[PDB]
DNA sequence: CGTACTTAGGTTAGGCTAACCTAAGTCAC
DNA sequence: GTGACTTAGGTTAGCCTAACCTAAGTACG
């Protein structure tokens, strides 16, 4: 369904930060349509693996390693969206759900090829900036 | 983090613009939250709420009240959670 | 190395073995996907329960109607992905398979139909393998391909000159080898000279346009050619 | 820590929980034997298939006739081993249970019958627990046992002076604790003063002949006494 | 059946050495009533774990660690036999099969107690010397 | 390793003593191989082939031929593999 | 030409983590 | 008093090693 649970939790926390929403476990439960117990257990696993920390106010804080992985996934997502709209010609409304699955399987090798093909894009088709282009070397 | 903290400080959320007394603005960003509803995205395309298009944001009062927007090809109602996730530059 | 979807990869591995003319046993899946004997039997028993295959009396795996449909769907996505990666994106020849092996699990039919138009109704992968299930998308007279012979069988039969037509998925799994093949020129649409050998288990010597190399019996079995 | 026989240990853990007046859930086996939830469910499903127990609607494990017979057989061997280790071999009080927990899996009925004669037809373990299934060997008026009360329940009911009668298998698993109990004198056939406490989840204070100590709620629940 | 496969393979190799027989995998197959494939696979596992080596003439050679573990099992076996005959009074013919199971579960702590109880025995009831009493400290 | 290499160098196997022309000997060791057959061990006890007892080993010729032994309470036939696994001191 | 062993492809028992669920609690402005 | 989260006990999918099997080979005095 999600393809990669960890990556979708990371990107969901990133989404909420972009919206200026407080990233709570309750928000992930809504967005990914999962039970509270599931989200708390998965967040605890990601805390143990050093990808985030639950603060005193209870908001989810990405670590250095957590943010680095979240950026990677979001970068792949928005480059996939650019490819799907500009080249493949998939319908504007269907692109996100396609790019949401593609973000988990794309290598950095393909990302660097897409950057050249698409003429060094800085935003997705929906105007959202593409982060972590520094980490690709472009 | 241009995505989280806009480099363009003039970028404002549609809900905040509406609550402040509306105005004409250029659509800049549609967040991943808005994209998750394809039917809504189709409706946004139809009436012309897409990056690089000017829209009129109607003034609104009270939280949990839907925001009216007028595009080039008609108008539509945004939920507060949706209007929060669309960013614009006011002209 | 993560499979992304276990079920889809078991199905496509059985398909690969049929294309190579190898008897699809659970032992073959264990080797190919580097999983334990007990793991493969338990996963095959789960797929049997869901009605995607059956274990015969002689213990060879048989795809059901649903199983074959799903296997074709995955392989179609795989070779359309390979076409996109080579023709449009420009990913290097030796890296394309491993990428495509992940993409096959996430691509919708919606995109497949868009890729068909973009790539001009492709019928074969960049490695010469035919693209199945194009009828299911909504798309040609199929080549007979009975004249095609395996490099190992050509070598044991006395060798000779032949045109490289297909490099199977099995061969694509080794990028370093695929780079070696590209250098010496054992690629689709190139002529090679297959040296004669006697008996199985012996490595076949082949001479390309830019030098020669050695193929293992299982690699030579997976390369198909038309003898001049 | 190796179980030696998985089936026999699952059966005896269900028996232990019944003796402690605890609902025998798979969750209880998981924490007791330090195994994963999925492991316990798969092993219980294998024992259910073999007809040694059944999972009720409320999920509590119910031993079959064969299951109870086997559980008693194992526990009998355990407490006869414990008797032998203390009375004849002279192994230290705190080390006997862990030893006996391995021996219970390898002892024949032949040896059991020889130990009954050697040990003078023993009816209770060195920790005061009755030895079941002596009928099956071929060997006594069974004490009433209704007057026995749990140290936790005595403490919540206002405490008082009481004679230590049983230390359950659950308590024996911690040798360091058993050494603490022996030192202060919380052993079978010794009088203790149980201090009054209010509500569950509170550690019960007890005063032996050679000082006092604290028992956890789950430990106090497993120690049985006759109040004066 | 065997309770511990490794320990029984080690003690079986030790048995054959005591009998002046060449310890081959074929001998273990007979004694433990197991197929040839089983014994070769289990011996390969024990070779990997550093308990024995297969020589050029194909006879099984215990390592330092293998011999140490084999002695430990045999010592427990013959002390168990002494206890079963002298103290418990189990019948002379039934003792070995009982002791063959007990050898896998006995701690060194009990061995040291049995040495005291049995008056420092040096042989089993069947006349076989008890090895590795040095390693008990007795 | 008194068990493998006997400290008492006069210890000999029953089969070897038989093949060398028999003799009277004291039973010393019955190996674990012999113990694995309870019915045989019973028969050994009955006729008096047990550690600390004197037995007469009958002279034999040819390998794969059973060894006749006389104990205090009668006699019995040992298989070559069994007679190999019983050790004695010739008196 | 048996004796010892390998090759090839299974099996059951007994372990694991990741990742989902519900039902019924607690904690807080 | 609703929103956020914990407590408690499950589940399926997908991996593992250890330890047994047969059937049909190869290698060697
Ligand atoms: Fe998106
Ligand atoms: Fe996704
Ligand atoms: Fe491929
Ligand atoms: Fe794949
Ligand atoms: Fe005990
Ligand atoms: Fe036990
Ligand atoms: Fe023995
Ligand atoms: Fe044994």
């Amino acid at each position: 369904d999600l393809i990669d649970t960890t990556e979708m939790y990371l990107r969901t926390i990133y989404d909420l930060e972009e919206e200026g929403v407080v990233p709570l476990r309750a928000r992930i439960a809504e967005r990914l349509e999962q039970s509270g117990p599931t989200v708390s257990q998965t967040v605890a696993r990601m805390e143990r693996d050093g990808l985030l920390t639950v603060a005193e106010d209870r908001h989810l804080e990405l670590t250095k390693a957590g943010r680095a992985r979240a950026i990677s996934v979001m970068r792949k997502h928005r480059l996939a969206e650019r490819l799907l709209v500009d080249v493949i010609g998939l319908e504007w409304e269907q692109v996100h759900l396609e790019a949401c699955r593609w973000e988990h399987v794309m290598s950095e090798a393909v990302e660097r090829k897409l950057v050249k093909l698409l003429g060094n894009p800085t935003t997705s088709p929906y105007g959202n900036p593409i982060p972590g282009l520094d980490e690709l070397g472009v | 983090g241009d995505s989280v903290e806009p480099v363009d400080t003039d970028l404002r959320r549609v809900d905040e613009v509406a609550r402040s007394g509306g105005g004409r603005a250029l659509v800049c960003r549609i967040a991943e939250h808005v994209q998750l509803d394809p039917d809504l995205m189709s409706e946004l395309k139809k009436v012309g709420v897409v990056p690089g298009n000017e829209i009129d944001i109607v003034a609104v009062a009270g939280v949990n009240k839907p925001i009216q927007v007028q595009g080039s090809e008609g108008g539509t109602q945004l939920q507060p959670g949706i209007a929060h996730a669309v960013m614009v530059r006011v002209k | 190395n993560d499979l992304i979807d276990t079920t889809e990869m078991y199905l496509r591995t059985i398909y690969d073995l049929e294309e190579e003319g190898v008897v699809p046993l659970r032992a073959r899946i264990a080797e190919r996907l580097e999983q334990s004997g007990p793991t493969v039997s338990q996963t095959v028993a789960r797929m049997e329960r869901d009605g995607l295959l059956t274990v015969a009396e002689d213990r060879h795996l048989e795809l059901t109607k649903a199983g074959r449909a799903r296997a074709i769907s995955v392989m179609r996505k795989h070779r359309l992905a390979e076409r996109l990666l080579v023709d449009v994106i420009g990913l290097e020849w030796e890296q394309v398979h491993l990428e495509a092996c992940r993409w096959e699990h996430v691509m919708s039919e919606a995109v497949e139909r868009k890729l068909v138009k973009l790539l001009g109704n492709p019928t074969t992968s960049p490695y010469g393998n035919p693209i199945p299930g194009l009828d299911e998308l909504g798309v040609s007279v199929e080549p007979v391909d009975t004249d095609l012979r395996r490099v190992d069988e050509v070598a044991r039969s006395g060798g000779g000159r032949a045109l490289v037509c297909r490099i199977a998925e099995h061969v694509q799994l080794d990028p370093d080898l695929m780079s070696e093949l590209k250098k010496v020129g054992v690629v689709p649409g190139n002529e090679i000279d297959i040296v004669a050998v006697a008996g199985v288990n012996k490595p076949i010597q082949v001479q390309g346009s830019e030098g020669g190399t050695q193929l293992q019996p299982g690699i030579a079995h997976a390369v198909m050619v038309r003898v001049k």
